[PDB]
């Protein structure tokens, strides 16, 4: 009689219908990945078309159950990805103008190239084209080249659609009774209808703007070290006081430092860790790569891998007959299917990529038990967060060496792991301020704080003051640096990857209490330790259907984000580099610009 | 079963009931087909907002998961009643001397 006992027959049905469905859009997009033909092409879009159109359906018969009569958590929660109405919101001609948007902005992306400055004829695409050029390139022109010519063909003629883009987004968090476009991002972390656990949507700005103080002085020291190094090829732009070139962050967009490590190397006469002549010796196949790693999650109590996971698999692409995406991705499907679309070459971060590919599908079989609108990850950062501290174990040289890839014989001492942080830290350290620096912009920008002229004005002028960089060629407010990136022209979650560095090693740092094991915390290993995986277990069947912070409790023991896991876990590196920047100077000035003088 | 009753694209010939107003009863085969209504709203047998149809199709692939994988279950029923009883177990029938 009551409307509770409707609200739950209405989602009862609704996992049945939608898991047919979703199943077949997702099973359509793999045989579209796998195989490139017309077939799978069109499959894609009719799957994928009837699957979304099932929401819209299932939308309106949604809004016509309150939430206020509903006692049950489990229920309301159900219910609130249901009660949006997407796109239904906004106007028939922002709707379909919307998609077109989107659509137009993803194609320039694929399509836009850069044509070579000293050979007119020949063109390359950005990616893999400018994305590899500019890994290895240690030429200051030939950097700028493709750095600045590619914003101005892409960040100016993607300047009108990216307009539209912030104007049509709006217009539906307003329909969503949403202070704003960026406060929809925010609402992931929402966290409502339990007594003292409540997680506010204008906390995370608070949050994230109070960890980012603390990494600051981690940060600061990692960014001296790394001007000191290349201060002594272009002393003219490059002051001690001053800022780095934003073309010589080692890649497009400098998001990770990692291309760096060569010439950042501490000790060059000591050998380096690398399981890429270990396992040729070995001679070991992607077959034997994924087993190994099985194994890796059996000792900490997790089940192992169904028969038709490791039969499903696809270990390389067969030519160009039948071609198919090499980028590593974890699909989850349904009905028990999971499926990993990867290209398995042998080297060391392949090994350590098969536990980051097999973390999301290991915890994917936690809470498959759930609901189908209640599987997920508590947040959009616990995504990566898992399956990154199952790649950290494996990087430790304890780990290494159980199961035979590097020599027993191995000296492990300071000078041996100090250069294995600065490593991590580039691609760790490295990421948290470009994330911080270009997630704030886009609420700034969103929340209308920023006027349509400031939009390059005050994207520089916060970039000197977070991550410290200096543009070579100033620019107008008709380039967009953004449009340019991956994440903000496919409309994706950017602020997932400032989370995930602190979730992953909150973890990192609880579960090596549950296996007992002492010293520095790179040095832990939680293989063979069965007490760690039974807490990590709990929370990982949890999925979504709990709210966060109690989830994130029953692990760490913390009600939000703390930095002092990244100080712990970084502070042997910490003390080395304070030593290496007495001679130099610690921080930066937002004074300094290369073509001022 | 998977490698019988599962085929390519799926097979809706094994359907279960998802909603009934009650609980069966031991030894009870109901095979009604009328629309099932969960609130007070009038269905007549047309379907719309608290009115579903019970009868669900199995999801039948061969790449589903082991554990969703369709299970052929025979089930007997042992009862011992006032009839003179027939069915026994073999026999034995050794050697003669």
């Amino acid at each position: 009689s009551t409307i509770e006992e409707q609200a739950k027959t209405f989602l009862d049905k609704f996992n049945h219908e939608a898991e047919d469905l979703f199943y077949q859009s997702s099973l359509a997009s793999w045989n579209y990945n796998t195989n490139i033909t017309e077939e799978n092409v069109q499959n894609m879009n009719n799957a994928g078309d009837k699957w979304s159109a099932f929401l819209k359906e299932q939308s309106t018969l949604a809004q016509m159950y309150p939430l206020q009569e509903i006692q049950n958590l489990t229920v309301k929660l159900q219910l609130q990805a249901l009660q949006q109405n997407g796109s239904s919101v906004l106007s028939e001609d922002k709707s379909k103008r919307l998609n077109t948007i989107l659509n137009t902005m993803s194609t320039i992306y694929s399509t836009g190239k850069v044509c070579n400055p000293d050979n007119p004829q020949e063109c390359l695409l950005l990616e893999p084209g400018l994305n590899e050029i500019m890994a290895n390139s240690l030429d200051y022109n030939e950097r700028l080249w493709a750095w600045e010519s590619w914003r101005s063909e892409v960040g100016k003629q993607l300047r009108p659609l990216y307009e539209e883009y912030v104007v049509l987004k709006n217009e539906m968090a307003r329909a969503n009774h949403y202070e704003d476009y960026g406060d929809y991002w925010r609402g992931d972390y929402e966290v409502n209808g339990v007594d003292g656990y409540d997680y506010s949507r204008g906390q995370l700005i608070e949050d994230v703007e109070h960890t980012f103080e603390e990494i600051k002085p981690l940060y600061e020291h990692l960014h001296a070290y790394v001007r000191a190094k290349l201060m002594n090829a272009y002393p003219s732009y490059i002051s001690p006081i001053g800022c780095l070139p934003a073309h010589l962050l080692g890649d497009m967009w400098g998001r990770f430092w990692t291309n760096l490590y060569s010439l950042t190397v501490p000790f060059g006469q000591k050998p380096n860790i690398d399981v890429t002549d270990a396992m040729v010796d070995q001679a070991w196949d992607a077959q034997r790569i994924f087993k190994e790693a099985e194994k890796f999650f059996v000792s900490v109590g997790l089940p192992n891998m169904t028969q038709g996971f490791w039969e499903n698999s696809m270990l390389t692409d067969p030519g160009n007959v039948q071609k198919a995406v090499c980028h590593p991705t974890a699909w989850d499907l349904g009905k028990g299917d999971f499926r990993i679309l990867m290209c398995t070459k042998v080297t060391m971060d392949d090994f350590l990529t098969a536990h980051h590919e097999m973390g999301h599908i290991q915890y994917d079989m936690a809470y498959a038990a759930q609901p189908f609108l209640l599987r997920n990850g508590a947040n959009e950062g616990f995504h990566e967060a898992v399956g990154e501290i199952m790649s950290l174990s494996a990087a430790t040289p304890k780990h290494l060496k159980s199961i035979g890839l590097l020599s027993p014989d191995f000296q492990e001492d300071n000078e041996t792991e100090i250069n294995f942080l600065l490593k991590q830290a580039l691609t760790i350290v490295g990421t948290l301020p470009f994330t911080y620096m270009l997630e704030k912009w886009r609420w700034m920008v969103f929340k209308g704080e920023i006027p349509k002229d400031q939009w390059m004005k005050k994207w520089w002028e916060m970039k000197r003051e977070i991550v410290g960089v200096v543009e070579p060629v100033p620019h107008d407010e008709t380039y967009c640096d953004p449009a340019s990136l991956f994440h903000v022209s496919n409309d994706y979650s950017f602020i997932r990857y400032y989370t995930r560095t602190l979730y992953q090693f909150q973890f990192q740092e609880a579960l090596c209490q549950a296996a007992k094991h002492e010293g520095p915390l790179h040095k832990c290993d939680i293989s063979n330790s069965t007490e760690a995986g039974q807490k990590l277990f709990n929370m990982l069947r949890l999925g979504k259907s709990e709210p966060w912070t109690l989830a994130l409790e029953n692990v760490v023991g913390a009600k939000n984000m703390n930095v002092r896991p990244l100080l712990n876990y970084f502070e042997p590196l910490f003390t080395w580099l304070k030593d290496q920047n007495k001679n130099s100077f610690v921080g930066w000035s937002t004074d300094w610009s290369p073509y001022a003088d | 079963s998977n490698n019988l009753d599962s085929k390519v694209g799926g097979n809706y010939n094994y359907r279960y009931r998802l909603f009934r107003k009650s609980n069966l009863k031991p030894f009870e085969r109901d095979i009604s087909t009328e629309i099932y209504q969960a609130g007070s709203t009038p269905c007549n047998g047309v379907q719309g907002f608290n009115c579903y149809f019970p009868l669900q199709s199995y999801g039948f692939q061969p790449t589903n998961g082991v554990g969703y994988q369709p299970y052929r279950v025979v089930v007997l029923s042992f009862e011992l009643l006032h009839a003179p009883a027939t069915v026994c177990g073999p026999k034995k029938s050794t050697n003669l001397v």
